[PDB]
């Protein structure tokens, strides 16, 4: 009968490394000639196909096509092309011996331009439909935040430049993008610098491990760490310990060679009784994952060139090259092409295909697959109890930051306000001691009134300690930004009056050792005190303190930062060093005054020697509270424990020591 | 009859290059002109078979294939563009063939591996970079940036420069592309403050970059930008619809731009081998046209079509032995290999010699743009290292930039006359001082001397003069020291004033101590108690100069400006954790200060033998105290300044030291003078 001739090109030799593709599908080109020849489907006609070998190499590929187009018969369409430089090639000088091509092995994004190749259709899909899927992954799992690493070539960056393209319309945001050309583990450093646990990868099999070692390196992986990359290596690429431990948790993503569905394809076949039929149909020939696109490639072709011969019979044989009709009719025959095959259902959008891609996972051993997204439906299939991960949770991309404010614990406050109330009750009974025996000799001949002045500052005094306490969500926000003023008030106060009166004492006994009297040290006392009052009343009434937050520290699975407020204003070293100044300055002088009187003195007055005693414990008190505040700032229980210390220690010593005596006295005479 | 030789060629006429206008009728005139004389081949006839190509690789495989396996039979191949040489200079190698194109210029060509058997002679674009250099090199700049559109020559071409500028001592900086958006590219150059520049792209990426560039004002003075010359003049007073800017605004941006070219007619007027003149060619061949030599395509590019068929023929004659070619024997093509590689001749366009990578070299040409018109600046032969200036280049600024604003730096130092005056009043001082002391000590053995202390006196008097001596080293620094001599200064200062200071104040002070203790005398015990204040104040010193010493400290503080920055530094000769030091020295020394004060008001009134001058004492005291106090925060707040530091620090010594001298010795003359 009259032959029908169809032309092929793929590599035969085996000095070229990809002959295997050339080798390792025939058997399935064999099989499905076998079966259209015994179906009888071609009335008439019959199919002959022809081989022609390139050897991959472009000078060696022309000259096959141009003897082909000399000697050989008249064909009507080309029929394969692995490699890419020559197909490249070969796709643009079409138009003009008007030819049509099918590809199954070229998964180069470039032939996609249809201003240049417009006489090009293939199945196996592109390298750029992997974004799409990886899309749909990271939507499902609820992630955000990415990082992409670059390789220096043009067969990734092809990908590359069309992934920034896809997420306009998400809401997926680019965080970081790091290329590298030999040196990866700079990039890495500059990635996990940037606190990211989202990787996507491009680079090939090499700078997979050197990446994977310099991120080890840089203890850039565990359970907050994802990795993606290709998946179309070959096993056993890594061909230690730690390495391994740095890979596993990967997914790779590639196309689906041969679908697990069960169905009645048009062969009158399933994909299980095919891959039998072939893997007994070869013996030595290798195995190579595009045998399901080159079977499908047969019925495509036939489908079409009968679907053509139709619309001929109703206006083949002698075709010269110069017919426009036939091949502008063949063409529009090819985009109206839909059934099930092998490999899924066959349809063109614009050559490219539209397939189902697959995820794959590595468990310590080797990769699993996990999931097929198809591509025509736009859904995504997932199988459970396979994927794992290394937490109990998806990880996310990002940290938890908490807030501690490291406030008191309270099993010691109580302690110190019950202790507080001693000295008050003290201050107390002492008062109402003094006050009774407002008419003996004993209380007559000593000061009248520098005691209760004394024991009133002891009282006011008391109470700052209660008012340094409240704090760390004690009180209310409002309330802590108008406690310091009074604070500060009472405490200032309460130092004022005591020491002003046992210093005043002791320099009426000074004086008179040298060469009313009772009014005389109200008035140095009550000036002593207006130099605060107005010095307060300047600093109440320009610029308060107001309460600052500060925050310092990394705890690390939440990290936490902690957080203290500091009640204090911006001009805080001038107020602090001129009131500590003027303050030491007195206590010096006084304490002077007492060692030089030690042992002289004035009758009428028999306390000499203990409010001698009395202020030289209040200044070395004073001197130590004072030297502690600045050292022990950033613990805050501390602190106040010790500082709490001192006070009563100073403010309780000074009336034993002063009252005890007259008392003891008369309870003995 | 004479044994044709045929040849097969590629013109393109529409494209994105239409050379092909102008080249044939050249090659025709060539090919005539060359079988009329009868000297070079005399039984070999030349022939030419022609196709069409549009400069696209779709149509010329279609062609060769309908030239290549149809008889007759060809020798050698032509093709003009640079996207459809390539293809056929991979493919003959299977053919045995040798390829000579005429209007390629692409870096990729100049491989051997790949290309075995191509000649041309349109040079490549590698052929600016060296002109760039050794102009770089001739007027010191060292530091460059660049920008390029994305294409392969472009970018090649800016490979070769790196390579080029990184092996004489040169270094880049930036490296920014673009497709059509030319503004965040040039917007980013501000950023950086990039003021040489070389720009790669064709015409309409200049009329908008240049628009860009004139809003974001990147010209003046500071700026130069390199380009390419074949851009045709009037290239920016022409309408740009798709464009904001006008004509004057854009003509102030691309004022002093250089710009390279290269050169392919001979721009002398001597005779070459056909016995013709430019002048004889240009006209001769523009009488074969149909349009204007202005409205067509690749004229300026004929030449090397002309200059190329000869070299052909003449490496033919040799070999003479052509009729019997086969496209299987590779002997016949290696001779002619051997005969094109050993060309030299003068031609239209020069001397045309083949290199190892098949292109030729040329002289190159340089201009400047100089009020809307271009003005020849020099030429260059990158073959013989020569040059040909002119002596015509023009700068705004009288001369070029540089690559960057040098920073220079100043010294602050004082006015270098409140010194003089200060340091005179220090002699006075040390004349009342010797004065006083010798005064002292000549009466030795009277009762009214032998009852107030003369030692200690006398000892107070050498603590003055020593403290008024240390005032000379602190304002001597820069003018009269350099940076060896100047830790000598600041050991002397501190020795010299550290040693008066409580020399004097020892007596000053132990006098009234052991006085207000008897009111509460041995003369051994008084000797015990002024000795251990030194002692202790010497051990102090002793071990902030074993565990701590100075040796300087610079200070950078605000750079004021005059394209030259200035930034001046000052110089304290200080130590690490001075503050320390100083607070303790001098809290040490306020603790008694503020002590002998009040110890002074209160033996106002006591009266007792040998302690006469007491009030004195105390009046000298009072007098001191607040100088040291006021001066000593002022000095230490005023360490930024460089005069006040002196004044407060230079007067508050000198005026103590004069109020002391004459209190406490002024009415011992005013007495035993008038009392003899
Ligand atoms: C030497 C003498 C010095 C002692 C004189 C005290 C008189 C006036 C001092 C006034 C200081 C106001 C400071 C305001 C509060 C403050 O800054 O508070 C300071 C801490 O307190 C101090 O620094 C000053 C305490 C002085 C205690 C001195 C020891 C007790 C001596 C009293 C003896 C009296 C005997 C009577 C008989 C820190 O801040 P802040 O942001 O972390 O707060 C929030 C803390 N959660
Ligand atoms: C209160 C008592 C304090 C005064 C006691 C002085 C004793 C020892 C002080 C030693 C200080 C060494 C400092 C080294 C020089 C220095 O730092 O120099 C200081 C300036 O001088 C000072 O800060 C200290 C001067 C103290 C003057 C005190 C007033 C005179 C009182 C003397 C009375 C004596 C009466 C005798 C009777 C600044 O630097 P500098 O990088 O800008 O230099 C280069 C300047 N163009
Ligand atoms: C090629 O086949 C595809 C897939 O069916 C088809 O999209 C192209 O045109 C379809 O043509 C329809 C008219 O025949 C039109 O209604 C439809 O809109 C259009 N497809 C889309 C997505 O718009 C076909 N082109 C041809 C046959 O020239
Ligand atoms: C090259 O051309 C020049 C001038 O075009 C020739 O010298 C002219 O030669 C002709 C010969 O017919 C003489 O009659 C003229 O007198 C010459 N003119 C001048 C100005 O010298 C020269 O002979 C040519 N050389 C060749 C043909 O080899
Ligand atoms: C001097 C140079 N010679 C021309 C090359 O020979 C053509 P090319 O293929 O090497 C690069 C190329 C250039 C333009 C358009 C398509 C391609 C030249 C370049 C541009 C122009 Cl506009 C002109 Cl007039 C001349
Ligand atoms: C051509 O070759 C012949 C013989 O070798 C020689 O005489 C003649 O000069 C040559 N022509 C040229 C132009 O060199
Ligand atoms: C011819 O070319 C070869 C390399 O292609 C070179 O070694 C040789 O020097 C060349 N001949 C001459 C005369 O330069
Ligand atoms: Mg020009």
């Amino acid at each position: 009968s009259p032959p029908l001739s169809i032309m092929g090109l793929m590599p035969l030799t085996k000095e070229v490394a990809k002959g295997s593709i050339g080798r390792g599908v025939l058997p399935a080109v064999e099989l499905a000639i076998e079966q259209i020849r015994n179906e009888s489907l071609l009335r008439p006609y019959f199919l002959d196909l022809r081989l022609y070998d390139t050897e991959c190499d472009n000078a060696k590929g022309l000259k096959a096509f141009y003897d082909a187009i000399k000697y050989g018969p008249n064909h009507l369409m080309v029929f394969g092309g692995v490699c890419p430089s020559v197909t490249s090639i070969i796709a643009e000088s079409l138009q003009g011996w008007n030819l049509v091509q099918l590809s199954f092995a070229a998964t180069t994004p470039v032939l996609a331009d249809k201003k240049k190749y417009p006489y090009f259709f293939r199945t196996v899909p592109s390298d750029n439909a992997v974004n799409p899927a990886i899309l749909k992954l990271l939507k499902h799992y609820q992630w955000k935040r990415v990082g992409t690493l670059t390789q220096d070539v043009q067969r990734f960056s092809e990908v590359r430049n069309d992934l920034t393209g896809v997420l306009y319309g998400e809401d997926i945001e680019i965080s970081d993008t790091e290329s590298f050309s030999n040196d990866p583990c700079t990039s890495v450093k500059k990635l996990k610098g940037n606190d990211v646990r989202i990787i996507l990868g491009q680079f090939d099999q090499n700078m997979a491990a050197k990446v994977f070692c310099c991120a080890y390196e840089e203890n850039m992986y565990g359970s907050k760490y994802q990795w993606i990359i290709p998946g179309w290596y070959e096993p056993s690429w890594w061909e230690r310990k730690n390495l391994l431990a740095a890979m596993e948790g990967y997914i790779g993503v590639d196309f689906e060679p041969l679908s697990s569905k069960q169905i009645k394809t048009i062969s009158g076949k399933t994909p299980q009784q095919y891959e039998r039929e072939y893997n007994n149909k070869r013996s030595g020939v290798g195995p190579s994952k595009f045998h399901g696109y080159a079977y499908d490639g047969i019925w495509v072709i036939a489908k079409t060139l009968q679907r053509a011969m139709e619309t001929l019979h109703a206006s083949i044989q002698d075709f010269n090259y110069t017919d426009h009709t036939l091949g502008r009719i063949i063409l529009n025959a090819m985009n109206e092409t839909n059934f099930f095959g092998v490999t899924g259902q066959v349809v063109f959008r614009n050559g490219e295909r539209m397939g189902t891609i697959k995820f794959t996972q590595f468990q310590d051993s080797r990769e699993v697959k996990v999931g097929e997204y198809n591509a025509v439906a736009d859904t995504l299939e997932i199988i459970n109890d396979t994927i794992r991960f290394q937490g109990s949770e998806p990880p996310k991309d990002k940290t938890i930051i908490l807030e501690q404010l490291r406030k008191i614990s309270l099993p010691l406050y109580s302690i110190l306000s019950a202790l507080t109330i001693l000295g008050m009750i003290m201050a107390s009974a002492f008062l109402f001691f003094n006050i009774k025996n407002r008419n003996q000799k004993l209380i007559k001949m000593s000061s009248p009134y520098m005691n209760n002045l004394i024991i009133l500052g002891g009282m006011l005094s008391y109470a700052s300690i209660f008012l340094f306490g409240l704090d760390g969500s004690f009180v209310s926000e409002k309330t802590f930004e108008t406690l310091c003023t009074v604070r500060t008030w009472i405490l200032t106060v309460g130092y004022t009056t005591a020491f002003g009166a046992m210093f005043a004492k002791t320099w009426r006994v000074h004086a008179i050792f040298k060469n009313i009297k009772d009014q005389k040290l109200l008035v140095i006392v009550g000036g002593m005190l207006l130099i605060d009052l107005c010095i307060l009343i300047c600093w109440q009434a320009v610029d308060p303190l107001r309460r600052t937050v500060e925050k310092y520290s990394m705890e690390p699975d939440i990290s936490i930062r902690p957080l203290l407020e500091h009640c204090e204003n911006t001009h805080m070293t001038i107020w602090l060093g001129i009131v500590y100044a003027y303050k030491g300055l007195l206590m010096l002088f006084g304490c002077f005054l007492a060692w030089e009187t030690r042992n002289v003195s004035i009758p009428a007055l028999n306390d000499s020697k203990y409010i001698g005693m009395s202020v030289y414990n209040v200044g070395i008190m004073c001197i130590i509270g004072a030297a502690v505040s600045f050292l022990t700032r950033d613990q805050p229980n501390v602190q106040f424990c010790i500082v709490a210390l001192v006070i009563i220690f100073c403010s309780t010593i000074t009336l034993c020591l002063v009252f005890v005596p007259k008392l003891i006295t008369l309870r003995t005479n | 009859e004479r044994r044709a030789v045929y040849i097969g060629a590629l013109f393109p006429m529409s494209g994105g290059w239409p050379g092909g206008q102008a080249c044939q009728p050249a090659v025709e005139m060539a090919l005539e002109d060359v079988n009329s004389r009868r000297d070079i081949l005399p039984d070999y006839e030349l022939k030419l078979i022609h196709h069409d190509s549009k400069c696209d690789p779709g149509q010329a495989t279609k062609y060769l294939y309908e030239l290549l396996y149809n008889d007759p039979i060809k020798i050698i191949l032509m093709p003009g563009c640079s996207s459809v040489s390539t293809l056929v200079a991979e493919a003959a190698r299977m053919w045995n063939l040798i390829v000579l194109s005429y209007g390629s210029s692409s870096p990729a060509l100049s491989n051997r591996q790949r290309f075995p058997t191509f000649f041309r002679t349109h040079p490549s674009a590698t052929l600016h970079n060296p002109t760039r250099v050794k102009l770089f090199e001739k007027w010191g700049w060292k530091k460059i940036a660049t920008i390029q559109q994305t294409t392969e020559v472009f970018t090649s071409t800016l490979d070769d420069l790196e390579e080029r500028v990184k092996e004489a001592g040169i270094e880049i900086t930036f490296r920014q592309s673009f497709f059509s958006d030319p503004a965040v590219p040039v917007k980013n150059l501000k950023r950086q403050d990039a003021r040489i520049i070389v720009g790669l792209f064709y015409e309409t990426e200049a009329r908008k970059v240049f628009c860009e560039v004139y809003k974001e004002r990147l010209f003046g003075k500071k700026y130069v930008w390199f380009l390419i010359g074949w851009y045709a003049d009037n290239w920016f007073k022409i309408y740009d619809p798709s464009i904001n800017c006008t004509v004057d605004e854009m003509t102030e941006a691309v004022e002093g731009h250089i710009t390279t070219e290269i050169v392919m007619l001979n721009p002398a007027n001597t005779r070459s081998i056909s016995n013709m003149t430019s002048q004889e060619f240009v006209e001769k061949l523009t009488k074969r046209l149909k349009r204007h030599p202005e409205e067509t395509g690749g004229f300026q590019e004929a030449p090397l079509a002309y200059d190329a068929i000869w070299a052909l023929a003449l490496a033919l004659n040799k070999t003479s032995r052509l009729e019997d070619f086969n496209y299987n024997n590779q002997t016949i093509t290696d001779q002619i290999y051997r005969a094109m590689n050993s060309s030299s001749f003068e031609g239209v366009s020069g001397h045309v010699v083949f290199d190892a990578s098949g292109s030729r070299m040329a002289w190159t040409l340089i201009e400047q743009l100089q009020g809307g018109s271009y003005k020849k600046i020099g030429y260059y032969d990158s073959t013989k290292d020569d040059l040909s200036w002119s002596k015509t280049d023009k700068w705004i600024g009288g001369s070029p930039p540089a690559d960057q604003t040098l920073v220079i730096k100043t010294f602050r130092f004082l006015s270098q006359k409140l010194f003089i005056s200060v340091s005179v009043l220090s002699s006075l001082g040390i004349v009342l001082a010797v004065v006083c002391l010798s005064f002292n000590i000549y009466n030795s053995h009277v009762r009214y001397i032998q009852n107030s202390q003369p030692n200690l006196n006398n000892l107070t008097a050498v603590g003055c003069s020593l403290a008024l001596a240390a005032v000379f080293p602190l304002g001597l620094d820069g003018y009269h020291i350099g940076r060896n001599q100047f830790p000598f200064v600041c050991q002397a200062r501190l020795w010299l004033l550290g040693l008066g200071f409580s020399l004097g104040y020892g007596s000053m002070f132990t006098k009234i101590w052991w006085v207000h203790t008897v009111f509460t005398l041995e003369p051994w015990k008084l000797y015990a108690t002024v000795g251990l204040l030194v002692g202790m104040d010497v051990l102090t010193l002793a071990i902030w100069q074993i565990v701590d010493p100075l040796h300087r400290t610079i200070e950078t503080f605000a750079k004021e400006e005059p394209d030259v920055s200035i930034l001046p530094q000052l110089e304290h000769c200080s130590s690490r954790k001075m503050n320390t030091w100083l607070g303790i020295f001098y809290g040490y020394k306020g603790l008694l200060l503020l002590l002998g004060i009040f110890l002074a008001y209160e033996t106002k009134s006591v009266s007792t033998e040998k302690i006469n001058d007491h009030r004195a004492v105390g009046m000298a005291i009072y007098n001191v105290a607040v100088l040291c106090l006021i001066t000593a925060p002022v000095t230490m707040i005023l360490s930024s300044q460089q005069d006040a530091a002196f004044a407060f620090a230079s007067l508050a010594i000198v005026f103590s030291s004069y109020i002391t001298l004459v209190v406490l010795f002024v009415p011992k003359m005013r007495r035993l003078i008038t009392r003899g």
